[PDB]
């Protein structure tokens, strides 16, 4: 009696068919997909939307309530346990790390004979597994370290985010970047695929963040870790970088131009494409608000005044270390870096190198009417006529979006050394020399803004002598906030170094007058520099979740 | 007659049911059965959800209709109403299980007409009703809108010339230095190319129209022994009153039998064709009325559609989007039929067997037309869906039954066995970049750019053998007794067969001898009941560990795609992408049926000779290992959900049922049916991801366990701030301020924050009562059907939306009128919070401040007709004329603490229309 | 019934000025009229001769009152509720 | 290797109507009829398909194109007539031996 | 009413064809001959491989 037997599953593959050879590769290439295809407009993995609690940017929209909690992270206010959106980034991220382990479970159960690139393969999926393992120990301190590929369904109800301790923690991440670092090609022609540059480039940073203890219950700094930076400093060296053959580009804008994907500086990023027959394209849909008001609506992610004041440099050609934020830029009385050009798009200046659009102070370009201001961020925005970009409710691009960049393992490698001060601060001020000297160069574009709108360029390296570490420290954070600005690690950076209360509390102080939604902002010392876990994951595992300090 | 006469039976009088003249008979029967609840938003279609003996799982709860012996689940609404005879609501588990394997949620049995012995009969049906909107949400007008907008930044203390919206404001200050507005002024265009000039303009008004409705029923029977037949056309339209959306249905009925030999081989069929075509309304279009700001013109100034410019708020045009989505029309076909044959081979015994059809076909052909409406545009995007759907659904059905009448012992016993298959497939094909942008040049072969197609196919199988044995004594004590054997394709080998069991009893008192002399007390029962029915209402790949290729070929909105392609050479495409494999759910092989035990206990009399009737009925269901899809625990990442038997369902409720008939003595005819019901909902057990994540109440605050399901946790608004003296006294709380709302401080811990939450929403009535009015006089007759509902919350988003400026997600949207009477200090005799443009309070949390008092009384019906006297009537040869006027939602009470209006409908689904009909029946 | 009462029909436009004897250009689309005068012209007393706006459109430079105009001057047409900006500007025909 | 589903739905849909208007007479030996009619008849024939390619079980079950990951191609086509008539038929019959 | 079921399997392997068929046909007399009112209706439902 096959009455109730004759109908059977339609277009599915059950999870019995799932593990059969022939599949792995459709599961590693799922595994790679989720990264570009599994990010909200309100949650991206360019993790932009949480990167405005720093001082670089403010939260674009039409108002404080476009995103009533995203202004709460921002002026650190009413951040409520009970969010939508930190829920909603956990499993977003914790999905990323199933699919990863998804595909490194069907990999470990084949015959590497047979399937030669087996460890490869496997490289890349720890991989994956890690970047998004850190992602969530950079946003919540206390996470959940699932890197069992062969547990059950049910066993997952057991795990706890206190298993391992902050460092063990921290340990376990960067297994996985040791094992993809020994196991990757050295180039791969592939582009999407990771190189073993790339692993190694990651591996240093993950080590750099565990150096910076977190020791104890309080999130404030216990010491910094020699052996670390020791581990940062042995992976990081240049040898390596030449073997992948990787470095700075000759131009700042490469890096973020349409034409020059897959760049010599873009160590491993997120491939967008276009015209795939994809309903609209693999775009850069996590970056769909931040298009400006121009392209036609939702105008978020815009840099600040205090970002601004920060690029503008002095008449030797140093950032102004303590009075750049006294007064705003002036474009034609101030030597300023030309880097700006290249990060913020200023009124009464071409949009994106575009003629055909000049910034201007009205409500075409600032959807807030002011509130906000009307400077626009240019890193992740393309030329409107490019055809690069698209409108799927959304305007989004297929411009890559860059992880790591050489410029990112280049001061990685000087705080390495700084922080060490093992009589080696001149090869970080070295390295220091060369970004600038990258960066005054980088004029290709904007060469005619001298003669058309006044700007002065001056940016000079560094003398090689003697310095103090306090004092290479600071230029290291100014080399830092000036070349990674709108690039979402502001915060983490601020967090890792532990001045993050008193910055944010002298940045809301600072910009409360040009900007009147920092009223009643306030950052407390120990309880704003991570996000809470979710009220809802807690509640799910009852009594093996802790909320972090201070919640 | 009530079929079972010894279980939860409600017998629905179709006489007025026919009287309110609605598409849906269901709809019709909104309020007229105690322990059922009829939900329908107002659309064309009357569509409406249904809901008996309350919640009573946690999942699909529609309850089993049964036209002529074949089950089904889809809407009434697609099949024509006016050709019914008999209805009848089976609502306990052990008089509606023989029915069917999906009887856990109730049954609804639907007799149809069917040739009258010895007798030939044709009736003609005409009706024309209009129907216009009464609901219309007051909403600001542009001076209204202005004057609200200077008074949110006089409060925030900005200045309100810097509005940026063109107005000019002449103001100034009072003795009191409060400040007072004198005029203001606005710019003609509001954009700098003199494109949109600015205009007062009623956008409900001009998306609104009065809709009509046509109603034509032709029936004609013919009816003898030597077999009888019934013939039925009918056609419905129905024009919304939102412009462009519009129902209209044909109709065609077919029922026959013979009887062959002497009395053996009765060989019967019943089928029915139905033609319904439909342009619905587009999602939220209400709320685009409501909050796109009324100083946008309708049209711009070169004749095209006005929009969003400059700084005004980004809101599509609700005209244009009307206007756009005219086209969208979809036809659908269905198909009701049934045969079956009937063999006595003697006097006691039947063999029935039945095969039953149902084929429903739904064609449709979706357009995006390109649209630049100010600043808002889609980038000249065109495209085109030509999409398809199938559902057949076919049942095989065997009865064998045996009477027997020895003494006064009557017994009957009844074996069956009932197969079911439905199979339902669909595909989709999708075109872009044509260049006429018409709907008869938009073809997908005219189409030049990308192209997708979509396609799935599902289906299932129920197998059942039941039993059921009635036993009666001197026919006074009754006894039944119903055994189940169920089978479902969804579930695995080990667990795909269960046993369901049901007793029934019942005794009918005034049969026995010790009461003959009560006289008046013409008939009492007191019967009682103990059933187990089965659920597995669940998705079909319900035990399957699901991996499926989602390329990502599927819109979406936000970019949330969760499709597997990735551009892995670093190309930016340009061909086919590498694809793979996702998982949607985990398989659970140990799933099984889901049980629901109803315990009913009824009262039935009759008084006076049957002049004063009614029942009472109190009813225990409580459900258990409830197949409920709980969601991943959170690190188990995408594909987590899984079914599982882990759910506990309680609903307890009361039935009362009453009426009265009697004649006057100066020949006034009055009946009286009144009905009053009332019913507690709770969970018991629940998952510890469902209870975490809140999908079943609880906001995912608190968990749902031992509460209402649907209940909400929020703060408690003890009214607002009126002095700096009552903001310090209060506790402390981030954004408190004067005009602010003051929060309560629940665990008294001095501060407020997301701990200070409690139970609030209780989506449960006190009661719901219904009462219909028959009055007959000198040819003369009127009906009234009045309903209300007693002790219900509702949450509503147009509080939100009327009572506060700057809540929405985006600012300077328009807002209701009630919003003018804020609180300031000019107007200290207030309860609305002061207008500010920043949300600094966070008032968009859910609290007592929505929850308003949905308690209403609304007279739902009522009618007015006049008969043709009998003499007349045969002279014009006519057997019965008669014409009617009457009503529909014409009238309603509602609580003075519900701000808004029509608290059946408090949010922004399709609003209920009045209407107006007349109408005339003949009976030729 | 819905309708505000503020007459917002206020037709605003402005069909020509004759500053002296010279008469200015409008623009409508940046709302600008501008005069020409001889490269020598005393750009600080002139009289506003003629101005013709609309039927019910008042301005708020009268006529025949004089104006220094060596930097633009802004003018305001209004129409019951509704008004308009101009910008007048006068130019000494530089070569 | 090419794999590939096609999905194709048509409709065919004529309806008519027809009205006839007919009399007899029997005077004497003459039988005659007259009948006067119109007709109205209307087609609208529609048809559309889906196709997919690209897919990996390769089983009428699996083969859907959804489960389809390449590259895909949607036809449709629409038409119709319309006929209009009007027409008479008289029969004269003498002595049941002349028609 | 009819109902019918005809199934054919070609010689050539894997080509076949059957058919469902119900036809419901039916005439009223009313009045006394006046109003006379009559049906056919028929469904079919034909699966094939060719
Ligand atoms: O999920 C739990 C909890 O989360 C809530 C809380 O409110 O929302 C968050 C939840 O929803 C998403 C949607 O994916 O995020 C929405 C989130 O996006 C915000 C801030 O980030 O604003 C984003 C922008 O989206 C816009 C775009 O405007 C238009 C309107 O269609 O899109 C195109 C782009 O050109 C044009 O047509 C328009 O400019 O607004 C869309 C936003 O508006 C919503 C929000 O409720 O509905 C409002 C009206 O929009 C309409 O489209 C009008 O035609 C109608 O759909 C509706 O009447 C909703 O439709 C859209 O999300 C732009 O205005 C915004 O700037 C915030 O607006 C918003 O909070 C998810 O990411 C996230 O998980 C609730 O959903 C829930 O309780
Ligand atoms: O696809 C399988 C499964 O989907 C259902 C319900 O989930 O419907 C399929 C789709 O049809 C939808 C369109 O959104 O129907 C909504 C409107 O279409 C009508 C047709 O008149 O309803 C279709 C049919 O399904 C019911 O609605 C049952 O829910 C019946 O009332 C009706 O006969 C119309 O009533 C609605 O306005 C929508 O339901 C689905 O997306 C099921 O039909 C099917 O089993
Ligand atoms: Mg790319
Ligand atoms: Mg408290």
């Amino acid at each position: 009696d096959d009455f109730l037997d004759r109908q059977v599953p339609q277009g599915i593959v059950t999870g019995d068919q799932i593990a059969s050879p022939e599949y792995v590769d459709n599961l590693v290439i799922s595994a790679y997909a989720i990264w570009a295809t599994g990010d909200d407009i309100n949650s991206s993995f360019s993790l932009w939307n949480y990167d405005v609690r720093s001082d670089d940017c403010y939260k674009g929209g039409s108002g404080t309530e476009d995103g009533g909690v995203f202004n709460a992270l921002e002026i650190s206010k009413g951040i409520n346990t009970t969010d939508w959106n930190i829920n909603d980034i956990w499993k977003r991220l914790y999905q990323c790390i199933t699919r990863a382990n998804t595909a490194l479970q069907s990999l470990d159960q084949m015959d590497e004979k047979t399937y030669p690139l087996k460890n490869q393969r496997i490289a890349e999926m720890r991989f994956l597994r890690g970047h998004a393992h850190f992602m969530l120990k950079q946003l919540f301190k206390k996470i959940v370290i699932v890197n069992d590929e062969n547990m059950e369904p049910d066993a997952y109800n057991e795990l706890s985010n206190t298993t391992y301790t902050n460092d063990e923690q921290w340990q376990k991440i960067a297994d996985d970047f040791q094992f993809a670092y020994d196991n990757l090609p050295e180039v791969q022609i592939e582009k999407g695929r990771p190189a073993q540059a790339a692993a190694a480039a990651y591996l240093a940073k993950t080590y750099l963040y565990k150096a910076y203890r977190q020791d104890g219950a309080d999130n404030a700094l216990t010491g910094i870790n020699e052996e670390d930076l020791k581990q940062v400093v042995k992976y990081t060296d240049p040898l390596i970088m030449a073997k992948g053959g990787y470095g700075l580009e000759t131009d700042y804008s490469m890096n973020f131009l349409p034409q020059y994907e897959n760049g010599a500086e873009s160590v491993w990023a997120i491939q967008y494409s276009i015209n795939d027959g994809t309903y609209n394209g693999n775009l850069n849909w996590g970056m769909g608000l931040t298009t400006p008001q121009i392209l036609g609506c939702c105008d978020f992610h815009k840099p600040s005044q205090n970002l601004v004041n920060a690029f503008k440099t002095d008449s030797q050609g140093k950032p102004l270390f303590s009075t750049y934020d006294n007064e705003n830029y002036e474009v034609a009385t101030d030597n300023v870096d030309p880097r700006l050009f290249h990060t913020v798009g200023m009124p009464g200046f071409p949009y994106k190198y575009n003629e055909g659009y000049i910034i201007q102070k009205n409500d075409d370009w600032s959807r807030s009417k002011g509130l906000y201001g009307y400077y626009v961020s240019l890193k992740e925005n393309v030329d409107p006529d490019c055809d690069c970009l698209k409108k799927g409710s959304y305007w989004a691009s297929s411009l890559n979006h860059i992880v790591i960049r050489y410029a990112d393992v280049l001061l990685m490698r000087a705080e390495a050394l700084i922080q060490l001060n093992d009589g080696r601060i001149t090869d970080a001020i070295s390295l220091i020399n060369e970004v600038r000297s990258r960066a005054a160069g980088s004029t290709m574009l904007i060469f005619n803004y001298k003669e058309d709108y006044g700007v002065n360029f001056k940016v000079t390296p560094y003398d090689l002598k003697a310095y103090a570490q306090d004092e290479a420290m600071k230029m290291l954070k100014w080399e830092r906030r000036v070349e990674f600005g709108m690039e979402s690690s502001r915060f983490f950076d601020l967090v890792r170094w532990g001045e993050a209360k008193d910055v944010i509390n002298a940045y809301y102080v600072t910009e409360a007058s040009r900007c009147s939604i920092y009223k009643n902002a306030g950052f407390t010392e120990n309880k704003n520099e991570y996000l809470p876990v979710p009220f809802e994951q807690i509640s799910a595992s009852n009594g093996n979740y802790t909320q972090n300090f201070g919640w | 007659r009530k079929a079972d006469l010894t279980g939860a039976v409600s017998v629905v009088k179709v006489d007025e049911i026919q009287k309110q003249g609605e598409n849906n008979p269901v709809k019709a029967l909104q309020g007229r059965v105690p322990g059922m609840n009829i939900t329908a938003d107002g659309n064309p279609s009357g569509s409406a959800t249904v809901r008996i003996r309350g919640i009573g799982t946690l999942n699909n709860n529609d309850p089993l209709y049964i036209i002529d012996g074949v089950p089904t689940k889809a809407g009434m609404h697609e099949l024509n109403g006016n050709d019914i005879e008999s209805i009848q609501v089976l609502k306990d588990a052990a008089s509606a299980s023989i029915y069917g394997s999906r009887a856990a949620n109730g049954v609804i049995i639907i007799t149809t007409k069917q040739g009258k012995k010895g007798q030939i009969k044709i009736n003609f049906d005409a009706s024309v009703s209009a129907s216009m909107y009464q609901s219309k949400m007051n909403v600001l007008n542009t001076e209204q809108y202005g004057r609200a907008m200077w008074q949110a930044y006089v409060n925030d203390g900005e200045n309100p010339n810097g509005n940026a919206l063109g107005y000019a404001y002449n103001w100034g200050y009072n003795a009191d230095g409060n400040p007072v507005l004198y005029g203001m002024t606005l710019s003609k265009y509001l954009d700098s190319k003199n494109t949109m000039p600015v205009a007062d303009t009623d956008w409900f008004d001009e998306i609104t129209r009065t809709g009509v409705i046509q109603q034509y029923n032709l029936s004609v029977s013919n009816g003898s022994e030597k077999g009888s037949s019934f013939f039925s056309l009918g056609y419905y339209k129905n024009l919304g009153v939102i412009k462009d959306t519009d129902f209209d249905r044909f109709s065609a009925r077919m029922n026959s039998d013979y009887k062959l030999i002497d009395d053996i081989l009765t060989i019967g069929q019943h089928f029915t064709l139905n033609r319904t075509s439909e342009v619905q309304a587009p999602g939220g279009i209400i709320e685009t009325a409501l909050d796109i700001p009324s100083a946008i013109p309708v049209y711009a100034s070169d004749g095209s559609w006005g929009g969003p410019v400059g700084g005004w708020p980004d809101r599509r045009n609700p005209r244009a989007v009307l206007e756009y989505n005219k086209d969208n029309r979809y036809t659908y076909w269905r198909m009701f039929g049934d045969a079956y044959v009937n063999l006595t081979p003697f006097k006691g015994f039947n063999l029935r067997s039945t095969f039953g059809l149902d084929y429903a076909n739904k064609q449709a052909r979706y357009f995006t037309y390109p649209y630049q409406e100010g600043t808002q545009t889609n980038n000249g995007k065109s495209a085109v869906e030509a999409k398809q759907e199938h559902w057949t659904k076919w049942m095989w059905n065997a009865i064998a039954t045996y009477q027997l009448e020895v003494g006064k012992h009557r017994g009957d016993v009844m074996i069956g066995m009932e197969l079911n298959r439905e199979d339902d497939s669909h595909f989709s094909g999708y075109k872009e970049d044509f260049s006429i942008l018409t709907p008869d040049y938009m073809w997908p072969d005219a189409g030049s750019g990308t192209a997708q197609a979509y396609g799935a196919g599902e289906g299932y199988s129920l197998v059942s053998f039941f039993g059921k044995m009635n036993y009666s004594y001197a026919d006074r004590y009754l006894l039944s007794l119903t055994l189940r054997r169920d089978g479902s394709s969804r579930f695995g080998k080990n667990h795909r067969y269960a046993t369901f069991p049901s007793v029934s009893l019942g005794w009918r008192i005034t049969q026995e001898n010790f009461m003959k002399e009560l006289t008046w007390l013409d008939d009492l029962k007191l019967r009682a009941s103990w059933g187990q029915t089965g659920n597995q209402e669940i998705s079909n790949l319900a035990r399957y560990t699901i991996y499926a290729p989602n390329y990502g070929t599927t819109d979406s909105f936000g970019g949330q795609s969760y499709g597997t392609a990735y551009d892995i050479t670093g190309s930016n495409g340009g061909g086919v992408l590498p694809s793979g494999f996702k998982r949607n759910q985990i398989g659970n092989d140990n799933i099984k049926w889901e049980t629901t035990t109803q315990t009913n206990v009824g009262i039935d009399f009759s008084l006076f000779k049957q002049s004063l009737y009614g029942s009472l009925e109190y009813y225990y269901k409580k459900a258990t290992d409830i197949l409920t899809e709980m969601a991943g625990v959170g690190v188990l990442g995408e594909g987590g959900s899984r079914w599982i038997n882990s759910g506990a369902m309680k609903n307890q409720g009361f039935e009362f049922n009453l009426g009265y008939r009697n004649k006057t003595a100066f020949g006034l005819t009055y009946d009286l049916n009144g009905n009053i019901s009332t019913y507690r909902n709770e969970i018991l057990e629940l998952p510890e991801t469902v209870a975490a994540n809140g999908k079943f109440g609880g906001n995912g605050v608190k968990s749902v366990v031992g509460h209402t399901y649907g209940a909400q946790v929020g703060y408690i608004a003890d009214g607002i701030f009126k002095s700096q003296d009552e903001v310090d006294n209060h506790a402390t709380q981030e954004g408190a301020a004067v005009g602010r709302i003051r929060y309560r401080d629940i665990d008294h811990n001095g501060v407020i924050d997301e701990r200070d939450q409690n139970w609030i929403y209780d989506p449960t009535p006190s009661f719901s009562y219904g009462l219909n009015i028959y009055l007959e006089y000198k040819n003369f007759d009127l009906t009234m059907f009045w309903q209300g509902v007693q002790g219900v919350d509702i949450i509503s988003d147009v509080k939100k939306k009327s009572d506060f400026w700057s809540a929405s997600n985006v600012g300077f949207l328009n807002k209701g009128t009630r919003l003018l009477n804020a609180w300031s200090p000019t107007n200290p005799n207030s309860d609305i919070p002061a207008l500010t443009r920043s949300d600094t309070n966070n008032e968009q949390r859910v609290s007592t401040y929505f929850v308003e008092n949905g308690s209403f009384l609304k007279l739902r019906n009522i009618q007015l007709g006049y008969t043709v006297p009998a003499v007349i009537s045969k002279k014009m040869r006519m057997d019965r004329l008669r014409f009617y006027c009457s009503a529909q939602n014409l009238l309603t009470i509602k609580s003075k603490n519900f701000t808004g209006e029509d608290p059946e409908n408090p949010n922004f689904s399709y609003p209920i229309p009045v209407n107006i009909t007349f109408g005339l029946n003949i009976g030729f | 019934d819905f309708k505000s009462g503020l007459r917002l029909d206020g037709d605003v436009w402005v069909n020509s000025i004759r500053l002296d004897e010279y008469a200015g250009t409008v623009d409508y689309q940046n709302k600008a009229i501008v005069v020409g005068v001889p490269y020598d012209y005393d750009i600080t007393r002139m009289v506003v001769t003629e101005m013709n706006l609309s039927e019910g459109a008042k301005a708020s430079i009268a006529i025949g009152e004089t104006i220094d105009f060596s930097l633009p001057v802004s003018l305001t047409v209004k129409n019951g509720d509704v008004q308009m900006s101009y910008t007048i500007t006068v130019k000494r025909d530089e070569a």
